[PDB]
RNA sequence: AUUCCGUUAACGAACGAGACCUCAGCCUGCUAACUAGCUAUGCGGAGGUUCCCUUCGCGGCCAGCUUCUUAGAGGGACUAC
């Protein structure tokens, strides 16, 4: 389908698609699936259970971005980091910003975990809560004492995952995820 | 001129401060409270009392003391504020001149046990949905310790108990030591307002009863 | 004279949209809703109009006055009377065919473009800084 | 012996649709209220999609609209409401032109007069007032004599040399008023249970009682006798007569059922079926039709049932 | 929960074994009739003892119930019977 | 269209009524310009050369949007939070002299006067000073 | 001839202050006087709160005290003398009634 | 929730719980405001093209009004559907 409704009024939902039946219902980054023009919503996704998949993608990596204690509540500062972390995705891949997102989030989503200690299967809403968890973790410590800002270390970290490589940060912590579940089978 | 803010809270330290003082003085008279009518041109204090014959004096001459040591002690312009001695409709459902009433039976020497159940029933017989009386200190052993005498019904929480319950603290200072008065009258539905509060209790639901014409 | 007067909230801002009949005049205490501070919501308080589309505008004069919250607040209050105030003008003067088409646009994009937050700041209870928040508890 | 059918439907109220009004000028514009708290105009398009559609809203009422009625003239529309109000609307500009105050509880039905001079609403407050339309005076019709319950409907009998006010209510008893010295004239008591809705006949010869018992009693409004009596079977909620073919028409739980009141024979009874209007002109178990309005010429009946959904039945096969 | 106390199911009863001819199954004109036939202190109060006995009308509809006497009702059960 | 002070952004505005001011000749700088800081908040002196016509620029924009201002009002705008050290931060009021002779020195440039209810007002002239130089600015 | 007199009314006890609010309105109605009013002002609520322990132990807890004043103001145009008639009627108890002469 | 439905050698009651009271959330409906405002209008300043447009200031107990503010009275939810 189309939509009117861009990103930043930068980034068309058009062609974005979510190649993954497991986490498809679970990221809304479509243009069916209510696209929005900026990722600030004052949305009440905590008042019910799965509730929070349907908040879009991009604002969900908004909101990881506000840690630590610090930065808890500077919103602002999150959405500025997105759009430029975006707008670098688009030079180094030549890619839609939004399609590359998605393919991060589906390739560092780790599918398996062990727990009490044997293996079990993760659901796919905490594999793309744990996906990006692990994307702002390694973007927010790379950044850290260094001379590179936040943006481009998240833009550097999003196009490793979506590209699967183990360059990654959060690809090589769902390894280690998958790793330890399948030695405690 | 001072602010209304304090203004209102001068007044209601003038009450609290004129209540004790009457408290006291009037301690053997009866006393159950006090209303202040400030009004222009002339403030009134009704002074209510289960024995107003004592508070009035001979010939009313110790309502006039009352009078002017009030007038002089908070600053009142001469002949502009009056006292009125009244008398307590039913004396049996004032909690104040209930535990006055205990008290000086517990000073006399009335046992406790005896004392306590002439209010009890002395209460109840006045038309009170329920009473409470509770005595602790020294009863007759060195330890302390306390008896409650309890008759009908009673409420101890939510906002009714502010409008049903009439309780009320006092002390008696025995020879062993001073032993506490507490008083608790649960009042009755009076419609008119005067027996007891005419808002009926929250969860008191009557149906009226169908009719046949 | 064919003006509404609507009103938005979002915690305690209060944002209200006197809109008139006139050629498409946009903004808020005098200035022109272009230049809304901060720059990145500006997004925000510009869906009505990139949701309908300014053409919808060009018959109306707007001219928004807000009060209280704060920054982000104030842009949600604005977002809101913005909505409702072309909502109620379309129904007092326009067709009722008309305000049903534009508020099925702005109802299927965001429910509280039209319908209020109804959240506040709950009151601090002592025994710690916050609402629920308790100071630190230590046994030895 | 012709009967109704389907000609549509219209669904701009989003809860029962307390009230229906037409036209003495036979236009193509209806006046609805319903308890969403708001009226609305509506444009006949007979053709078309809908058979009409929501031209204007108006929605000062802040509880309930529980009857509107329209002026000779079509320009302006009387309700009344559960928070006590009536309120004459002006049509035209969709605001409020006049308020009436004076009603202690929820207004339950109002009425205009033949000359729209004078208005006469009913109240739970057991209590029915006459009003002037464009003065200030009020005459409250309290009496030793008077109903002794909720008063859920008055109708000006259509008789210009004897005026005469027609009350029903839930005391069950349907008292008869002459509205020249505004006392009681007679007291109808034929009803089981409570009475919510009275009907004068266009010629004003004839009455139409029913409510809870599910029965509708025919009274004589000039000597007040009980000429015959039909049978609905359900609570009713509204009667009106024909304006042209001497029916009565009467709205019940079960369906809307019509009496041809020479032969006393039901001519149809007109029944919901969505699965119907789903494929010619395409929530809650228990639908029916809250409200009955005949069109100036006859040719339609309007109802209004409490999925708020207005079906408009026509004359025909 | 939503689970109605002693105080609201032992009102809602009373009001129907008394006034069962006058209720009917629509709550808002049920709260309406509580206004006339009792005194309810409070507006909560009676909007819940109205909504159980809509509740217990449409109960009554299907059949009969335990606590509620309804004595028209019993006797048409006892000629049935007879 | 005609732009004017509100129909341009302030930060524009300010940078281009600065040069206008600077440019003029007719403020006369004090002393102590390159050696004080703007308020006991401050660590540093302002980085600006031209700090002295930015802030007189800026209170002209704001006497511009709102009369009776005063010396004591101008401190609270320009003021801020203090760092205390190892102490919680906290409010504190920025220079009054820097204040006070900016306004006098617009004052003899007749761009405002003394207000009857006290503080400062614009005058017609710096009406027309602020409007010129807001049309001059290029849209963007 | 006539001027703008101002009466103000401060209670703690809403029912006491509404209810001689609307008997000195509906007493000037019956005179014919104009009236502005009441307008009420926002309610003084003095707020005190203390710890109830008379000691310093045990857990902390604390008494939130309160004592509101509600304050309402009515504007009568006519002559003193009659508006001191109509506030001369019997005023309900802790209802402080304050008559001006509006500076205007 | 010892909250209820029922079971039932118990029946019928009393407390606590709930009810309740305060604050907050909805009301373009009611009451009505020169110690709260808005809209319109008049006059004046500035900008743009004399009208006109944009913006700001001031005035009017006889501009009007109560959306915004205040606070009284009510309504609203009952899990109703
Ligand atoms: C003593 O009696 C008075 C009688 O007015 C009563 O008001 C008090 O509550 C009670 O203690
Ligand atoms: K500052
Ligand atoms: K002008
Ligand atoms: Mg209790
Ligand atoms: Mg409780
Ligand atoms: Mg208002
Ligand atoms: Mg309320």
């Amino acid at each position: 389908p189309h939509t009117d409704v861009l990103l930043f009024n930068r980034w068309s939902y058009d062609g974005v698609q979510i190649a993954d039946m497991s986490v498809e219902d679970y990221i809304t980054a479509t243009a069916n699936k209510h696209p929005t023009y900026m990722p600030h919503t004052a949305g009440r996704y905590q008042a019910k259970r799965f509730r929070k998949a349907q908040c879009p993608i991009v604002e969900r990596l908004t909101n990881s971005l506000m840690m630590h204690g610090r930065n808890n509540g500077k919103k602002l500062m999150a959405v500025r980091i997105i759009k430029h972390a975006m707008e670098i995705i688009h030079l180094l891949t030549d890619q839609n910003p939004i399609q590359v997102i998605v393919d991060a989030v589906i390739n560092s989503g780790p599918r398996e975990d062990a727990t009490r200690r044997q293996a079990v299967d993760i659901s796919p809403l905490r594999r793309v809560n744990q996906a990006i968890y692990l994307l702002t973790t390694g973007a927010r410590e790379s950044a850290f004492r260094n001379i590179k800002t936040i943006a481009e270390c998240l833009a550097d970290e999003l196009i490793n995952a979506a590209k699967g490589s183990s360059n990654s940060y959060a690809i090589k912590k769902k390894d280690e995820i998958e790793r330890v579940a399948k030695a405690n089978r | 001129q001072m602010s209304k803010k304090r203004k209102f809270v001068a007044d209601g330290v003038f009450f609290a401060e004129l209540n004790e003082v009457l408290t006291r003085e009037l301690a053997e008279d009866g006393y159950s409270g006090v209303e202040v009518r400030v009004t222009p041109m002339r403030t009134e204090i009704i002074i209510r009392a289960t024995r107003t014959q004592n508070v009035l004096g001979d010939k009313g001459r110790r309502i006039r003391e009352l009078t002017s040591v009030v007038q002089k002690r908070f600053n009142f312009d001469e002949n502009t504020v009056e006292l009125y001695a009244e008398k307590v409709n039913n004396r049996g459902l004032c909690a104040i001149a209930q535990a006055e009433s205990l008290r000086y039976k517990l000073l006399g020497g009335l046992a406790v046990r005896r004392a306590c159940y002439g209010v009890l029933r002395f209460i109840m017989e006045s038309g009170a949905k329920g009473c409470e009386v509770i005595v602790s200190g020294k009863l007759r052993a060195q330890r302390a310790k306390s008896m409650k005498f309890k008759d009908g019904y009673m409420i101890s929480s939510g906002q009714p108990v502010k409008e049903y319950i009439d309780s009320a603290v006092r002390h008696v200072l025995l020879r062993q030591g001073v032993l506490g008065i507490k008083v608790k009258i649960m009042l009755d539905w009076d419609p008119k307002g005067k027996q007891g509060p005419t808002t009926p209790l929250p969860d008191l639901v009557t149906i009226h009863p169908p009719k046949e014409e | 004279v064919e003006s509404v007067q609507c009103f938005g909230r979002k915690k305690t801002a209060v944002a209200v949209t006197h809109c008139k009949r006139g050629r498409g005049l946009i903004k808020i205490n005098g200035v022109p809703i272009e230049l809304v501070q901060p720059e990145i919501l500006r997004y925000k308080a510009f869906e009505p109009i990139l949701l309908l589309g300014r053409h919808r505008f060009a018959g109306v004069d707007m001219r928004i006055r807000v009060k209280g919250g704060g920054h982000t607040s104030q842009i949600y209050a604005i977002r809101q009377s913005i909505a409702k105030a072309l909502v109620a003008f379309y129904q007092k003067y326009v067709d009722e065919q008309q305000k049903k088409e534009i508020k099925d646009i702005l109802i299927r994009y965001d429910r509280t473009l039209l319908v209020a937050d109804p959240r506040r700041c709950e009151p601090k209870k002592f025994g710690g800084r916050g609402a629920r928040s308790r100071f630190q508890k230590s046994y030895r | 012996q012709e009967s109704l059918v389907l000609r549509g439907t219209m669904k701009a109220h989003t809860d029962w649709v307390t009230a229906i009004a037409t036209p003495i000028d036979n236009s193509d514009m209806i006046v609805t209220s319903s308890r969403d708290k708001s009226i609305i105009v509506w444009s006949l398009t007979k053709d078309g999609s809908q058979y009409g559609v929501p031209r204007r809203r108006l929605t000062g009422h802040g509880h309930f609209v529980e009857d509107v009625v329209l002026s000779s003239d079509g320009m302006f529309a009387l309700s009344g409401s559960w928070d006590g109000e009536l309120r004459l609307w002006d049509l035209q500009a969709g605001t409020t032109a006049r308020r009436f105050v004076g009603h202690t509880k929820d207004v339950l039905s109002v009425a205009f007069s033949v000359d729209n001079r004078q208005i006469v609403s009913a109240s739970r407050d057991k209590t029915i007032k006459l009003w002037n339309t464009l003065g200030e005076c009020k005459y409250t019709i309290q009496e030793q004599d008077s109903h002794s319950d909720w008063v859920s409907c008055v109708r000006f009998s259509p008789n210009n040399l004897q005026p005469t006010i027609v009350s029903g209510s839930w005391d069950r008893t349907v008292k008869i008023w002459n509205l020249t010295n505004c006392k009681l004239r007679s007291t109808l008591a034929g009803h089981s249970g409570y009475v919510n809705t009275v009907a004068v006949s266009p010629d004003g010869s004839l009455c139409a009682s029913g409510g809870k018992d599910g029965v509708i009693l025919l009274w004589d409004l000039a000597e007040g006798k009980k000429l015959y009596s039909l049978d609905a079977g359900s609570i009713i909620h509204t009667l009106c007569f024909s304006p042209n073919r001497y029916w009565l028409c009467a709205a019940t739980e079960s369906s809307i059922k019509i009496w041809d009141l020479e032969s006393k024979s039901i001519v149809v009874d007109l029944k919901v079926d969505l699965k119907q209007e789903s494929e010619m002109f395409g929530k809650t178990k228990v639908i029916y039709c809250t409200s009955l309005s005949w069109s100036a010429d006859g040719s339609t009946l309007f109802s209004g049932y409490t999925d708020g959904l207005i079906r408009v039945w026509g004359i025909g096969r | 929960g939503r689970v109605r106390t002693k105080t609201v199911k032992k009102s809602s009863r009373q009001v129907i074994e008394r006034y069962y001819s006058k209720m009917t199954l629509d709550f808002h004109t049920n709260k309406k009739i509580l206004e006339e036939v009792a005194i309810i202190p409070s507006k909560r109060l009676r909007n819940k003892i109205a909504g159980f006995s809509t509740h217990l009308m449409k109960r009554i509809q299907k059949g009969p119930v335990r606590g509620i006497s309804l004595k028209l009702q019993e006797e048409e059960r006892e000629r049935r019977m007879d | 269209p005609a732009r004017s002070v509100k129909d341009v952004s302030p930060h524009d505005f300010v940078k281009a009524y600065a040069a206008h001011l600077k440019r003029s000749g007719k403020l006369e700088l004090p002393e102590w310009t390159d050696i004080v800081k703007t308020g006991k908040l401050k660590e540093l002196a302002p980085y600006d050369p031209d700090w002295y016509y930015i802030r007189a620029a800026s209170m002209a924009r704001k006497i511009y949007l709102r009369g009776g201002i005063g010396v004591g009002g101008f401190r609270r705008i320009y003021g801020g939070n203090q760092r205390n050290g190892s102490r919680p931060r906290h409010f504190c009021k920025s220079s009054g002299s820097v204040a006070r002779h900016i306004l006098q020195q617009l004052q003899t440039m007749n761009i405002i006067d003394f207000d009857p209810k006290g503080g400062r007002r614009i005058t017609s002239n710096g009406q027309r000073d602020l409007d010129q130089v807001a049309g001059r600015i290029s849209a963007a | 001839m006539i001027h703008k007199i101002r009466i103000t009314l401060s209670s703690k006890n809403v029912k006491n202050l509404e209810k001689v609010c609307a008997d000195l309105v509906r007493g000037a109605k019956d005179k014919r006087l104009r009236v502005k009013g009441p307008v009420r002002m926002p309610t003084k609520v003095l707020n005190i709160t203390t710890r109830k322990s008379p000691c310093g132990e045990g857990t902390n807890t604390w008494d939130r005290f309160e004592l509101r004043v509600h304050k309402r103001v009515i504007d009568l145009f006519s002559s003193p003398d009659v508006v001191k008639q109509i506030t001369s009627i019997t005023i309900e108890p802790g209802v402080e009634v304050e008559v001006t002469i509006a500076e205007s």
